[PDB]
């Protein structure tokens, strides 16, 4: 039934959209990512023209943003980039509470646990490093031999003990899940055929996805740690997306979005629309995606310089 | 170098030009500006199926 219809975008950046972020406490309060050294804050007013007011740039690094994770409260935006950081931005404002420095090779990430505290970040030095909500390390993990690509938060409804769990990534072709308090050892994902360039997580504590340079999307549990639904999607995803509470997958496969539908096992609905003056090898192929925090609004993002948000509505 | 020889006859010049092994060196450079050198990647083994551990 669900005819998914393709609508007004929100265009704005000069470089190349490379993440994007579900606001995670004020789902308007969009908050978007970059390549050309900012973060254009887009409202969703919504009211039609502009779908819905590009109200704070935020400028820079010196170099290219690969991320922009919102807090558990959702008004404090956490940077990264190719000049070896963080720089915690204020969503409201233009400012740098705490330069977090220290890496060597080019952050690839950023994420924040359910209370806004013991943050993490991958790298190319081939680690990891915790930097609390101060430029300071708990510790500097080293179990991987590689470019560890991405790490995620998971959002726990066994109501949290308190010695918790997070995750990771990927040229050694593996994952590894680090107690976020005292980085202990828990399981990994063996097998794959090249680069793990992403992963994702459950919106309670028992779901995950990884993904593709091979084609296959190798799925989860964390609270079963057993390898799952093994799909086959040709090119790659660069750019994965849970609906929050539907059971819909969203990931941007080059080519679709393949909604795969992680219950039964079907292709509902592929969005490759809209398109004007190209030689293929121009599509202006994505690099970040999200599901309205409250879970409709897919904020579909693309290279080019035009975000193209595309919600699901009625038959 | 130029080492002035004061034969009888008439006078000379000598000129030597060593070249140094880029490796044997430490002085700055370890090559020419030309020399581009390459690894012969790695020898990997394919897939299996899925598979995971508990620690």
């Amino acid at each position: 039934n669900e005819v998914l219809v393709l609508r007004g975008t929100l265009e704005g950046h000069n470089g190349w959209v490379t993440s994007l972020a579900t606001s995670a406490g004020q789902p308007n309060l969009l908050l978007s990512a970059s390549r050309d050294k900012t973060l254009i804050s887009w409202k969703l007013t919504g009211d039609d023209q502009k779908f819905g007011v590009p109200v704070r740039s935020f400028k820079g690094h010196s170099h290219i943003v690969q991320d922009c994770t919102l807090t558990a409260d959702g008004a404090y935006a956490l940077s990264a980039s190719w000049d070896k950081t963080l720089r915690l931005w204020d969503v409201a404002t233009g400012e740098t509470y705490q330069r977090f420095v220290g890496h060597k090779s080019d952050v690839m990430s950023v994420d924040i646990d359910k209370k806004a505290s013991m943050i993490i970040s991958g790298s190319r030095d081939k680690t990891i490093k915790v930097w609390t909500i101060k430029g300071q390390c708990l510790a500097t993990l080293l179990g991987h031999n590689d470019w560890v690509s991405q790490v995620r938060v998971v959002p726990n409804e066994k109501a949290d003990d308190d010695s918790v769990t997070i995750i990771s990534a990927g040229n050694d072709k593996m994952v590894k899940a680090w107690n976020l308090n005292q980085f202990q050892i828990e399981a990994d994902f063996i097998g794959h055929n090249s680069n793990i360039n992403t992963l994702t997580a459950s919106p309670d504590g028992t779901l995950i996805a990884s993904a593709g340079k091979d084609g296959e999307i190798m799925l989860w549990n964390l609270a079963a740690k057993k390898a799952m639904y093994t799909l086959s999607a040709q090119d790659e995803v660069f750019s994965l997306a849970f609906s929050p509470n539907r059971y819909w997958l969203a990931a941007a496969t080059a080519t679709g979005i393949k909604v795969f539908s992680l219950d039964p096992q079907y292709l509902v609905d592929d969005l490759r629309p809209e398109f004007a003056g190209y030689s293929k090898a121009a599509e202006p192929h994505a690099v970040s995606l999200a599901w309205s925090a409250d879970g409709q609004t897919l904020f579909a993002g693309y290279t080019d310089n035009v975000i193209r948000v595309w919600q699901v509505m009625t038959a | 170098a130029t080492r002035h020889v004061l034969m009888r006859q008439g006078v000379l010049g000598i000129k030597v030009k060593i070249m140094r092994d880029p490796a044997k060196s430490r002085t700055g450079p370890k090559a020419l500006p030309d020399a581009v050198t390459i690894i012969e990647p790695k020898e990997e083994e394919p897939i299996l199926a899925p598979s995971v551990k508990d620690y």
